């Protein structure tokens, strides 16, 4: 119900996945997509969408 | 200053584009 | 003079609704009455034809029209000899008396200065012209010097001159540069931008429009909204994904003139789409920006197809950059276009050296090119070397 | 016409609707204008606890 709220609801959506986004990133990359997605928790097509757009 | 100007290209006017907005309710 | 050229510019070309011509009819028959618009009044057959260029009952007799206001009768006929006589004759006559009583000077002056006005409002840009070249000399500061500009900056937009108007006002700040502000300033610069928007200067019409402010409005000149859709359309096409996010999504002002006027749809609907990276939507978007903004406004029909195929080539060239690859089924499908239709948009992008792709079709990947450690010491400086010999021999071999 | 031809105290009441109005316009420039506007007639005319708190 608060616009304000929200405003830092998606800030904090993305940085708590920074921090996760931190964790994959961290070891060795040009892993497979399927297993990021289930280190993180969400589904494929949002953890593409979000990663891309940072 | 090459293929831009008066060449242009004769679509993607409207009939083109106008089409795709039905595509969207077919998937 | 600018809202008569800004209405009746919906009489040239009209795809969508006939009220369109009809409602834009009814400011042109208002203003008509006040100001004598006979030079752009006929100039509205004599610009562009076989929409309603057809239909006079001066020049040539012929009738096709989708609007039927545009045709001479007996009540302009009457009116056009009553301006003259009301708005020229009879102030001409008192200042021809000033001028024999030798009565003052900066006040002779500003008297065919304020003359001059009106031969604006009965179209006489001869006389307008001749008015203030007597008052140029006797013109010191900047009250004298904008006001010869004013009229200069009419030839643009009610005359449709973007030739000997941009050549006057370089020569005017040349002469006596103070400035004023931002307004004054702007008559300068945010001009200067509307002039290049039809030699199409890409980047350069764009240079000063951005740094304009949102609250010019120069009436006759120009409105609020007028400068509001020059400046915030221009410069998304312009600025890149860089500039866009810290001052065309985020801006004091540009916000506000789409909150105030929601007919734009521009700044809006199309870079929240970019930013969030949607372009399933994103689409459509450009059909209301084309036909209800682009199209309507005059100075944005120059490129006409220039500007949704340059967003169309920039909007698959961001999703490149944030992806090695690419799917097929997750362009020519999700997206809302077709097989056939994405081959053809950016088939002939990729040979026009605008960007760098590859292409497959059995398995249906898009590659994203990427210079990796050629960037501009691959090609740019091996052009470098060609670019600055011809230049360097040229003026070395005539010697003297 | 609010500016010592009205009300005095007037004042803060107008810039504080004032300041809400460009902050749901995402305007940072007029509402932290307008605020400062307010904070620093706050030493010269004077609110109620409701207004100065908020």
């Amino acid at each position: 119900g608060d616009e304000l709220t929200r405003s830092h609801f998606n800030a904090l959506y993305d940085t708590l996945l920074e921090s996760n986004l931190c964790k994959i990133i961290e070891p060795f990359e040009c892993v497979e997509i399927s297993h990021i997605s289930k280190i993180i928790g969400l589904d494929t097509q949002q953890v593409e969408g979000k990663l891309s757009q940072m | 200053e090459n293929w831009d100007d008066v060449e242009v290209d004769d679509d993607f006017t409207n009939e083109l584009k106008a089409e795709l907005d039905r595509y969207k309710r077919e998937n | 003079n600018y809202e008569v050229s800004e209405k009746a510019f919906l009489l040239t070309q009209s795809k969508v609704s006939i009220e369109q011509r009809k409602e834009a009819a009814e400011f042109v028959l208002a203003k008509i009455k006040e100001e004598e618009m006979a030079p752009y009044y006929k100039y509205l057959c004599e610009e562009y034809l076989v929409n309603n260029g057809q239909s006079d009952l001066e020049h040539d007799e012929k009738s096709d029209s989708l609007n039927e206001w545009i045709k001479f009768d007996q009540e302009l006929y009457n009116e056009l000899c009553k301006k003259n006589e009301s708005k020229i004759k009879e102030l001409n006559e008192k200042i021809q008396k000033l001028e024999e009583d030798d009565e003052g000077e900066l006040e002779q002056a500003q008297a065919w200065i304020n003359l001059g006005e009106y031969y604006a409002q009965i179209g006489d840009k001869d006389n307008a012209e001749k008015t203030l070249g007597k008052s140029l000399s006797k013109a010191i500061s900047t009250g004298a010097k904008i006001d010869v500009m004013l009229t200069i900056a009419r030839l643009g937009f009610f005359y449709n001159d973007q030739l000997y108007v941009k050549e006057k006002l370089e020569a005017v700040n040349s002469m006596i540069e103070k400035g004023g502000d931002w307004e004054r300033r702007n008559r300068y610069k945010t001009y200067y931008g509307i002039h290049c928007l039809a030699v199409r200067n890409f980047k350069e019409a764009a240079k000063l429009l951005v740094d304009s402010l949102a609250t010019f409005t120069s009436i006759e000149l120009t409105s609020y909204e007028s400068i509001a859709t020059y400046a915030s359309v221009t410069g998304l096409f312009t600025l890149e994904r860089t500039d866009l996010k810290s001052k065309v999504i985020d801006s004091p002002e540009l916000l506000s003139l789409i909150s105030t006027t929601a007919a734009l749809q521009s700044i809006s609907s199309l870079t929240i789409s970019l930013y969030a990276s949607d372009y399933a939507s994103y689409f459509p978007y450009l059909l209301e920006t084309y036909a209800n903004v682009l199209i309507p406004c005059k100075y944005l029909n120059r490129h006409a197809d220039f500007f949704v195929r340059e967003m169309r080539r920039k909007v698959y060239a961001q999703l490149l950059e944030s992806y090695k690859t690419l799917s097929l089924k997750s362009m020519a499908s999700a997206f809302g276009v077709s097989v056939a239709f994405l081959d053809n948009d950016l088939g002939k992008f990729i040979p026009n050296k605008q960007l760098n792709c590859v292409i497959d079709r059995v398995n249906g990947i898009v590659e994203t090119n990427r210079p990796d450690n050629k960037n501009a010491q691959y090609h740019l400086l091996v052009k470098q070397g060609d670019g600055l010999l011809t230049k360097l021999q040229k003026y070395g071999a005539a010697v003297r | 016409e609010f500016k010592k031809l009205d009300d005095k105290p007037s004042l803060v009441d107008v810039h504080l609707l004032e300041s809400k109005v460009y902050h749901k316009l995402r305007n940072l420039a007029k509402s932290k204008a307008s605020l400062t506007a307010a904070r620093t007639a706050a030493n010269s005319i004077y609110c109620p606890t409701q207004t100065v708190a908020e």
